This record gives C-alpha cells, sequence and structure tokens, in this order.
C-alpha cells in the first residue's frame, strides 16, 4: 500500500499546477510592454582589486558600502577598502577549499566554508588586535556553499548534505535545519528583514524557508538543471534565480510562479552568480562565458555587457546603495564597474 | 645618384621605425596587462627596451654615417655612440642568452620553475645584462683604448677610412668577439639543441600513443640570430688578422643586419606566441 | 585634516604589510604541486594514502619527493554526487584516478570507465591530466588464473583482443593475465585517447596498493606533465 | 518542472522481448544527453546504455550489447530501448536518466543513489 | 521498505501545506514589481549614472 502516496502527490500537484494557471490572467511581458526601454547601460572598471593567488569563489559587499571580503581557493580571505584598493585584512584559512563568504551586517565578523564541511567565523573587531577564529560551526555532512550571517549570533548556511541550516554561533548547536530539497543546495538569500530565506539547489528547483518555523513554505520548479545562484528582489516579494540552462528566471512569491525568463539563443552557458540593482530593474548575471550580463528586470532585454574577465565570473555583488558593482572571477582578480 | 640615396634612406628609415614600433609595442602591451607580469615577460620586456634604445639612440646617426661617409657629429659622439652601439648591442644578446636560460630551466626543470626563476632571478638577470655590456663598452672606448697595441696600423686606419669607424684590435677584437657573440650565443644554441631534443622525443612519444612545431619555433629563433649577427662578429673578428683587407660596405650592410636583429627580436618573442596576440587585442 | 592624513597613513601601513605577507605566501603556493585523488570505496586508494603518509569533508596529505613539495587531497564526507564539487580541482597538475580491476557486488569496472569519461571529458577538467591507477593487480591475476573473472561475459570484446606488441609482462607474468590487465589499460586508453585534444594526457599504471614506487610514479608523471604544458606554451 | 516516466515491463519469458518507453517533460528533449540505468534486486544501480543528443553516437554496457538497443526520437519527446532475447540476470527496475545539464558531453550522477532528473522505474522480469 | 513509505508521505504532507495558500494574479505582481521599480528609479546610481562629483569611485 504504497502507491496510493504517489497518486495522491499527482494529484496535489496537478491541483497546484493548475492554480498556477489559473492565475496567471496576464503576462509580465504584457504589463511592461509599455514602459520605456532602460537604453544601453555601459560600465567601466573603476576598480581591479588584485593580491588573490588563485580562483575567487565568493565575495560579499560590507553594509558600507565600502568594504567586501573575497574568498580564493588559495587559501585566504582578504578584506578589502574598495575606495582606496587598499587591503584590510588577510585572513589564512585552515582548509584552502573555501567557496562561500559572508559579511556580518554589523561588520564584526565574516564566515567562510567549503570542502571541509565547516562554517567558521572569524571576529575582526578582537581587542588583541587580530583576526581569529571565533567559532567552527560543524554538522553539516557535505560542503558548504552558501552562508548569510542574520545578525551577529545567527548564520544560515547551505550545504551540499542536501540541507539548510540555521545556527546559534554563541552556542555553535545548529538551531534549525532546513530539509526537502533534493540535490546539493547551491546558493541562498535573505529577504530584506531576515524572516524568510530562499535557496536554489541542484535539483532545478528553488524553496522559501521560514528562519524561525523552519519548514518549506512554497517551491518554485520553473528551471531545467541545477540552480546555481539566486537573488532576492529588494522588494522581498520576487527573486531571481541562475542555473546552468544558460537562463535566468524571476519567480513571485504571492503569484507562486515564474514571472519571466532571461534568456538568448547565443547564450548557451550556465549562469553562475545573479544580483539586482538597488531599485531592482537592473538584474546582473554571470556566466560562464567569462562575461557579466546586465538584463532590464522587466523587459527582458539584455541592457549591457560586463566584459572584461578572462574567466569564468564566479561571483557577484552590488553595493548596499547601489553605487558600484564587483565582479570576482576565475582569473583571480576582482573588478568593480560604475 | 639622389634617387639611390634617397631610397637607402628611406630603408634606413623604415627599419629604424620598425624597430621603434615593435619594441614600444611590446614594452607598453608588458607593463599595461598585469596578468602579463610573469618574470619571463619581464625579460621580454627589458630586451625590448635595450632594442627601443638602440633604434632611437644609435640607429640615425649610423644611418646618416652609412649614407654620407663622413661623421657630422663630432669626435666625442664618436666615443660615446660607438660605446652605446657596443652596449646596447652586447645587453641585446645578453637578454636573448637569459630568455634562452629561462626557457631552458622551463622545459627540463619544469617541477621546480616557478621556485627557480622568480622575479629575484629576472631581476638580476636584467641587471646584468645591462651592466656587463655597459663597463665593458665605455671602459673599452674611454677608460681605455680598444687600439692598444695597435696604434700605428691604428693611426693609418685614421686616415684610410674617413669619419668614424670602430676600430678593433687583433686582441680587442677578439675580446669583443668572445665576450658579445660566442659565449652567450654558444650557450643559447646548446640549450635550444637540447630543447629541440626533449621536445622532439615528446611528440614522438604522443604520436606514437595516440594512433614539429619544435623544428619551425627552434629553427625561426635560432636562424634570426644568426643570420644577423654571425656574419657581423665573423668579419669584425677576423678583420685585425687580414691587416683590415675587409672593404667598408661589407661592414656597413653586416652592422645593418645586425640592427635588423633588434628589428626582428620583439616579432620572434613576443608576436610570435598566442599569449601575446589575445592580451594584445 | 589631518585626522584623515593620519588614517590614510595608517591604512597604508597595514597594506603594505598584508602585502609583504602575501608575497611570502606566493612564494610557496607556486613551489607546491596540488593533486587531487580520486576513486571507489572498494578501490585501494586508503591503502595508497596510507602509504604515502609514512566526519572531515576532506583529507589532506603532504609529501615531498626530492625537493618538489606536493599536496594530495582526498574526498572525505562528501555525497556521490561529484557534478559540482570536483570543479575546485580545475587547476591541480594531475587527478590520481584508482581503479580497482574487479572479479553488494556488481560490475565496479563498468562504472570506473564511466567515471572516467565524465572526468575526461568535463568542461573544466580538459586541461587536467590523469594518472590512472590500475590498483589490485595481484588479485586480478589470482583471479583470472582461476578462471573465473569478469571481463570475458561482461566485455564481449574480449573474447577477440589480443595482447599489443607493445605490452611489456613481467618474466612470471601468464600470458591471460597480461592479456586481461591491458585489455582493462585499453578500455580506459580509448577514451583518453578519443578526446585527448593535446591539453592533457592520461598515464596508465599497473598497482598494487602496497607500493613504494607509486610516490615515484606520481613524480615521474607530474613531471611529464608540466614539461607537456611548457612545451605547449613555447609552441614547443 | 523536470518529470521522466518510464512504460512497458512486466513478465517476459527467458529469450522474448520487450520495449521500454519514457515520456519526457519540462525540458528541451533535443539538448541532453539520455541514459538508461537499472537496479536489479538486492544490487546498486547500474548503467545500460546511453544516447547522444542527436543519436549520433550510442554505447553499451558490455553485457547487453547485441540485446539492447536504445533509441529516442526528439520530435515525440520519448526515449525507447528495445531489448530482446532477456536472460534471467535482467530483472531489474530500469529507470531513464538525463544528463545534468545541456550542451554537455560528460554524465556525471546518473547512478547516483539519488538523483533528481530521473524517472520512478519500471520492473522487468523474467521468468 | 519503510523509507520508501515515509518518503511518500513527507511528500504528500508537503504537497498538501503548500495546495492550500492565497495565491494573486499575475497581473497584481507584475503592477506591484513594475511600481517598486518605478518609484525608487532616480535612487538607482547603476540605472541612473551620478556625476564624477559624488562618485566615490
Ligand atoms: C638617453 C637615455 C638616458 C633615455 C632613457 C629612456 C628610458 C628610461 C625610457 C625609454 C622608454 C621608456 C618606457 C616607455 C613606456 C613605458 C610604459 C609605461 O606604462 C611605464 C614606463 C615605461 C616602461 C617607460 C620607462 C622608461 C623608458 C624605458
Ligand atoms: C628617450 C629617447 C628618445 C632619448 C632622448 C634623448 C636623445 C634624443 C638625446 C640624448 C643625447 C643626444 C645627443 C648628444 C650629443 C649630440 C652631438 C651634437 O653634435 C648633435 C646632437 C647629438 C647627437 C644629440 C642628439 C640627441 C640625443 C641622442
Ligand atoms: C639604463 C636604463 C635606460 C635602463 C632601463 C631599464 C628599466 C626600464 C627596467 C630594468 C629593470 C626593470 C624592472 C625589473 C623588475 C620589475 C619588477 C616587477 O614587479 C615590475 C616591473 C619591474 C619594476 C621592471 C620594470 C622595468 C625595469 C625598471
Ligand atoms: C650593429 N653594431 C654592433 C656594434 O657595432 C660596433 C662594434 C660592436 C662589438 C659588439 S657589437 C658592436
Amino acid at each position: 500500500e504504497l502507491d496510493q502516496l504517489r497518486q495522491e502527490a499527482e494529484q496535489l500537484k496537478n491541483q497546484i499546477r493548475d492554480a498556477r494557471k489559473a492565475c496567471a490572467d496576464a503576462t509580465l511581458s504584457q504589463i511592461t510592454n509599455n514602459i520605456d526601454p532602460v537604453g544601453r547601460i555601459q560600465m567601466r572598471t573603476r576598480r581591479t582589486l588584485r593580491g588573490h593567488l588563485a580562483k575567487i569563489y565568493a565575495m560579499h559587499w560590507g553594509t558600507d558600502s565600502r568594504l567586501l571580503v573575497s574568498a580564493s581557493q588559495d587559501g585566504k580571505l582578504i578584506i578589502w577598502d574598495s575606495y582606496t584598493t587598499n587591503k584590510v585584512h588577510a585572513i589564512p584559512l585552515r582548509s584552502s577549499w573555501v567557496m562561500t563568504c559572508a559579511y556580518a551586517p554589523s561588520g564584526n565578523y565574516v564566515a567562510c566554508g567549503g570542502l571541509d564541511n565547516i562554517c567558521s567565523i572569524y571576529n575582526l573587531k578582537t581587542r588583541e588586535g587580530n583576526v581569529r577564529v571565533s567559532r567552527e560551526l560543524a554538522g553539516h555532512t557535505g560542503y558548504l556553499s552558501c552562508c548569510r550571517f542574520l545578525d551577529d549570533n545567527q548564520i544560515v548556511t547551505s550545504s551540499g548534505d542536501t540541507t539548510c541550516a540555521l545556527w546559534d554561533i554563541e552556542t555553535g548547536q545548529q538551531t534549525t535545519t532546513f530539509t526537502g530539497h533534493t540535490g546539493d543546495v547551491m546558493s541562498l538569500s535573505l529577504a530584506p528583514d531576515t524572516r524568510l530565506f530562499v535557496s536554489g539547489a541542484c535539483d532545478a528547483s528553488a524553496k522559501l524557508w521560514d528562519v524561525r518555523e523552519g519548514m518549506c513554505r512554497q517551491t518554485f520548479t520553473g528551471h531545467e538543471s541545477d540552480i546555481n545562484a539566486i537573488c532576492f528582489f529588494p522588494n522581498g516579494n520576487a527573486f531571481a534565480t541562475g542555473s546552468d540552462d544558460a537562463t535566468c528566471r524571476l519567480f513571485d512569491l504571492r503569484a507562486d510562479q515564474e514571472l519571466m525568463t532571461y534568456s538568448h539563443d547565443n547564450i548557451i552557458c550556465g549562469i553562475t552568480s545573479v544580483s539586482f540593482s538597488k531599485s531592482g530593474r537592473l538584474l546582473l548575471a554571470g556566466y560562464d562565458d567569462f562575461n557579466c550580463n546586465v538584463w532590464d528586470a522587466l523587459k527582458a532585454d539584455r541592457a549591457g555587457v560586463l566584459a572584461g574577465h578572462d574567466n569564468r565570473v564566479s561571483c557577484l555583488g552590488v553595493t548596499d546603495d547601489g553605487m558600484a558593482v564587483a565582479t570576482g572571477s576565475w582569473d583571480s582578480f576582482l573588478k568593480i564597474w560604475n | 645618384s639622389n634617387d639611390v640615396r634617397a631610397s637607402l634612406y628611406s630603408l634606413m628609415v623604415l627599419i629604424i621605425l620598425t624597430t621603434l614600433v615593435g619594441n614600444l609595442i611590446v614594452i607598453v602591451s608588458i607593463s599595461h596587462f598585469k596578468q602579463l607580469h610573469t618574470p619571463t615577460n619581464w625579460l621580454i620586456h627589458s630586451m625590448a627596451t635595450v632594442d627601443f634604445l638602440l633604434g632611437c639612440l644609435v640607429m640615425p646617426y649610423s644611418m646618416v654615417r652609412s649614407a654620407e661617409h663622413c661623421w657630422y657629429f663630432g669626435e666625442v659622439f664618436c666615443k660615446i655612440h660607438t660605446s652605446t652601439d657596443i652596449m646596447l648591442s652586447s645587453a641585446s644578446i645578453f637578454h636573448l642568452s637569459f630568455i634562452s636560460i629561462d626557457r631552458y630551466y622551463a622545459v627540463c626543470d619544469p617541477l621546480r620553475y616557478k621556485a627557480k626563476m622568480n622575479i629575484l632571478v629576472i631581476c638580476v638577470m636584467i641587471f646584468i645584462s645591462w651592466s656587463v655590456p655597459a663597463v665593458f663598452a665605455f671602459g673599452m672606448i674611454f677608460l681605455e683604448l680598444n687600439f692598444k697595441g695597435a696604434e700605428e696600423i691604428y693611426y693609418k686606419h685614421v686616415h684610410c677610412r674617413g669619419g668614424c669607424s670602430v676600430f678593433f684590435s687583433k686582441i680587442s677584437g677578439v675580446l669583443t668577439f668572445m665576450t658579445s657573440f660566442y659565449i652567450p650565443g654558444s650557450i643559447m644554441l646548446c640549450v635550444y639543441y637540447r630543447i629541440y631534443l626533449i621536445a622532439k622525443e615528446q611528440a614522438r612519444l604522443i604520436s606514437d600513443a595516440n594512433q614539429r612545431k619544435a623544428v619551425k619555433t627552434l629553427g625561426i629563433v635560432m636562424g634570426v640570430f644568426l643570420i644577423c649577427w654571425c656574419p657581423f662578429f665573423i668579419c669584425t673578428v677576423m678583420d685585425p688578422f687580414l691587416h683590415y683587407i675587409i672593404p667598408p660596405t661589407l661592414n656597413d650592410v653586416l652592422i645593418w643586419f645586425g640592427y635588423l636583429n633588434s628589428t626582428f627580436n620583439p616579432m620572434v618573442y613576443a608576436f610570435f606566441y598566442p599569449w601575446f596576440r589575445k592580451a594584445l587585442k | 585634516t589631518e585626522d584623515q592624513r593620519n588614517e590614510e597613513k595608517a591604512q597604508r601601513e597595514a597594506n603594505k604589510k598584508i602585502e609583504k605577507q602575501l608575497q611570502k605566501d606566493k612564494q610557496v603556493y607556486r613551489a607546491t604541486h596540488r593533486l587531487l585523488l580520486l576513486g571507489a570505496g572498494e578501490s585501494g586508494k586508503s591503502t595508497i594514502v596510507k602509504q604515502m603518509r609514512i566526519t572531515s569533508g576532506i583529507f589532506e596529505t603532504k609529501f615531498q619527493v626530492d625537493k618538489v613539495n606536493f599536496h594530495m587531497f582526498d574526498v572525505g564526507a562528501q555525497r556521490d554526487e561529484r557534478r559540482k564539487w570536483i570543479q575546485c580541482f580545475n587547476d591541480v597538475t594531475a587527478i590520481i584516478f584508482v581503479v580497482a580491476s574487479s572479479s553488494n557486488q556488481t560490475n565496479r569496472l563498468q562504472e570506473a570507465l564511466n567515471l572516467f569519461k565524465s572526468i575526461w571529458n568535463n568542461r573544466w577538467l580538459r586541461t587536467i591530466s590523469v594518472i590512472l591507477f590500475l590498483n589490485k593487480q595481484d588479485l586480478l591475476a589470482e583471479k583470472v588464473l582461476a578462471g573465473k573473472s569478469k571481463i570475458e561475459d561482461y566485455f564481449p570484446e574480449f573474447a577477440r583482443y589480443t595482447t599489443p606488441e607493445d605490452a611489456t609482462p613481467e618474466p612470471g607474468e601468464d600470458p591471460r593475465v597480461t592479456r586481461a590487465k591491458y585489455f582493462i589499460r585499453d578500455e580506459f586508453l580509448r577514451i583518453s585517447t578519443a578526446s585527448g585534444d593535446g591539453r592533457h594526457y592520461c598515464y596508465p599504471h599497473f598497482t598494487c596498493s602496497v607500493d613504494t614506487e607509486n610516490i615515484r610514479r606520481v613524480f615521474n608523471d607530474c613531471r611529464d606533465i608540466i614539461q607537456r604544458m611548457h612545451l605547449r606554451q613555447y609552441e614547443l | 518542472q523536470v518529470q521522466l516516466q518510464e512504460s512497458g515491463g512486466g513478465l517476459v519469458q527467458p529469450g522474448g522481448s520487450l520495449r521500454l518507453s519514457c515520456a519526457a517533460s519540462g525540458f528541451t528533449f533535443s539538448n541532453y544527453k539520455m541514459n538508461w540505468v537499472r537496479q536489479a534486486p538486492g544490487k546498486g544501480l547500474e548503467w545500460v546504455s546511453d544516447i547522444s543528443q542527436s543519436g549520433a553516437s550510442i554505447s553499451y554496457t558490455g553485457s547487453v550489447k547485441g540485446r539492447f538497443t536504445i533509441s529516442r526520437d526528439n520530435a515525440k519527446n520519448t526515449l525507447y530501448l528495445q531489448m530482446n532475447s532477456l536472460k534471467p540476470e535482467d530483472t531489474a527496475v530500469y529507470y531513464c536518466a538525463r544528463c545534468p545539464a545541456p550542451f554537455t558531453r560528460d554524465c556525471f550522477d546518473v547512478t547516483s543513489t539519488t538523483y533528481a532528473y530521473r524517472g520512478q522505474g519500471t520492473q522487468v522480469t523474467v521468468s | 521498505n519503510t523509507a520508501s513509505i515515509a518518503q511518500a508521505r513527507k511528500l504528500v504532507e508537503q504537497l498538501k501545506m503548500e495546495a492550500n495558500i492565497d495565491r494573486i494574479k499575475v497581473s497584481k505582481a507584475a503592477a506591484d514589481l513594475m511600481a517598486y521599480c518605478e518609484a525608487h528609479a532616480k535612487e538607482d546610481p547603476l540605472l541612473t549614472p551620478v556625476p564624477a562629483s559624488e562618485n566615490p569611485f
């Protein structure tokens, strides 16, 4: 007596898809047909931050829009001053295979993790005057792919363990675990209020989670292949996702379905990172093409290209004031554009 | 005739412009693009600088001297020009030899190449290349005499050939030959022969398992150098022994072949390789 | 403002201290060769690591042959889905792929062949050479001699395979054992050659998981890999 | 949503014939390499055969070549596996596995214990 | 196989929970997204580049 559950799941899926189809009275492209195009957007490389020895895997901006941490797989976690290009810190990591970065909103801590399955948290504002490991969060059974601070004492991490987790940094314990994904969770994005977050996994699906209740609220299944990047729309009511499809898509939490798709015929490479601009009209996405493409989030027209990297673009981040875009790459340089 | 002299002037000016343009392209391309800041590229940058300075500080006045057998620039500038000629030619050959040694370490000591051929070693190489020939040339031309031991026949030659002329005594000619051409030239010849053997063996292994770029590359590298430099240095070293029988016109064509070496150096060492072209475009 | 000048100066001193440390770090990062040890659970890769050393997500082994430093990384508590965390190793000098010549229990050799195919033809691993350790050769020999082996009816093309002329059997090597092991090697070499566009090569070896020569094998293969990379870089 | 459902199976006498079919949906079928994998009772997931995007390249596990024939027809987004001369040892659940990514020549995780882009599976039994 | 039954039950319950939710029409969501984008158009330096006098970079 097991086939009955399969039949019920199929019926529930049919019900959900029918409800979504009913709700899709109109498309976003139709309603946005009448707004003025953004026009070609050109950005010059204002800064080029160099000093990492190997491919950069992650970067994160500080809340002040001036300091940014980057992780490279040479085993270093460098904190930069983007205005002056001066290095503020250079933290050597125990495991060289870091693949994620985080900057505490307060600026007091940074985090990182990777193939060691551990999220290490570093105290920057030490009384000793030197950076030291504040805490090592252990408990994931697969590589750490993303992490984001909620406060100085809470952090949400995703893993190839196929699960996401919330931690109490003081106690070092896993407050809650978010399960339901089928493949490796690759990216992660906190809402502006940090009450919800969204994750994309290697199962072509994205899920919306409740940080405190600890369950999946909605699941979005537009993509065809592994999701590599996910970002929240500044409003918090939508989020964009990128995948090996060579496509980015926009989902709305309230409509519970895809809104718009960002693809081109000559783009046949996966998307490694996505980000929005301050207003949310520009969607910036990094590609395996070594290029980053700017998309009009409402028209789906490619409004520009951030060419200039000579290898895979792995990370991409817009400052909290929207003043600049940082782009890391496998060529081991970070570039800042305006 | 006016047409003949004008055509020769145009040809020499074309050579000079090619030297300056190519070497300046190399210098700027290496300095600007940051991914090209490996120590080997700094050897190539220093070689391009030597060739560019040869094109600017030396070539035009030799061109005037060749087109017109007199010397219009003074007796002290004669010594300065001869010293700069020897300095920059020797420095170019030294840079070639050091590039050969760099490639030898890359090919025959691959596991320790990055540790051994580091920026400090390259800086020392550049320092030797710029300094040893400068001491040698300027000392021989000012602080001592390149014609010591042959003063009577030196003063004969002084009036036998008008204007500026680089006189070498037998001993001075032999020492200059060995210092400037034979030693670095033989070093790079041996290095590239061994590299050729290794590349041939590797290609043969790969082809055998799967079932001649080395010939082209090393033939260009060594043929340009040999054809441009070997005749000039051979004639220079033999001339004192043959009691200066060689005619002046042969010497002029030969020094201009030596200048063509600096003209072609950037084309052989920078523009020949895809990694340079990509960055350039 | 004097305070602004003081802060700028302090930032510059801190930056130059950081870069003075980074240069010292770079000098050692460029002298080390990183290796990825890959294989299956039943393959004797763990025993090989044990020899080289005389909840963790990744294990690191440090060894040096002559004065060259090698940093070999073994994958620990990682799920069997490798398509994402294997992109991290696109800049290692070589991948050491350990295979057991087999003869729950299934045909492990075919899945090893498929994994080698995926590694060889992956977009990010098209420049990485593979040092292939055809491991557990004594077991293969003893099982082939007993007349109960995997090859005959799992690889029907074996029934018409003849030992190559290039084969170099050991003095006491049974002809059938050498035929079987060279067939297994050629199975991997077909995949290796079908897409070997010159950017990477495969180095097959016959190993027994307890050998003092495995270190030398890796050393020589890495030397060959980097020599060929340099020869290609300089147009030979 | 990426979805695959296999069809065909049931009881077959030894030496018999059977044609398995998979109905693919939720992705551009033509852009992906496809595989056939099977999990016999008490054993792990095995790879059987694969067919490239256009069908030009085909390979089989050595134990079924000469018996099984893999074919794809991109127009109807369906993958078939003709399998005749079945032997008792062919008893297993057969799943259809998709390539992780399009335009790609490697297939990494099709036989993994849990794979997102795999079908539910159809039982094939030999008396 | 109890694990299969447990997984099927969990999936069915999750689908039930996700099914019973209030969904608005795509028209309203698109309208709200456009309204947000056009309400903050001027505050977006990348969309509307600022003169170099105020550009920190
Ligand atoms: C008569 C003698 C003393 C003149 C000497 C002039 C020398 C020093 C000049 C000639 C060409 C010059 C180079 C030309 C171009 C560049 C590129 C620039 O991005 C950095 C400086 C650099 C690399 C210059 C350094 C100085 C240089 C080498
Ligand atoms: C940076 C590069 C272009 C070098 C710049 C300075 C060059 C052009 C200078 C430095 C020394 C100079 C020479 C010094 C002495 C004399 C002798 C005089 O009777 C004619 C001019 C002449 C021959 C000068 C020509 C110009 C000269 C070669
Ligand atoms: C006699 C005069 C004209 C010689 C001029 C040669 C000059 C241009 C050469 C000699 C040594 C060279 C330097 C050697 C090494 C380095 C370190 C590297 O990290 C940056 C480039 C730099 C700093 C080179 C720049 C060019 C350089 C300064
Ligand atoms: C091309 N001119 C080279 C220069 O000409 C004067 C004498 C001499 C000795 C070594 S190089 C040299």
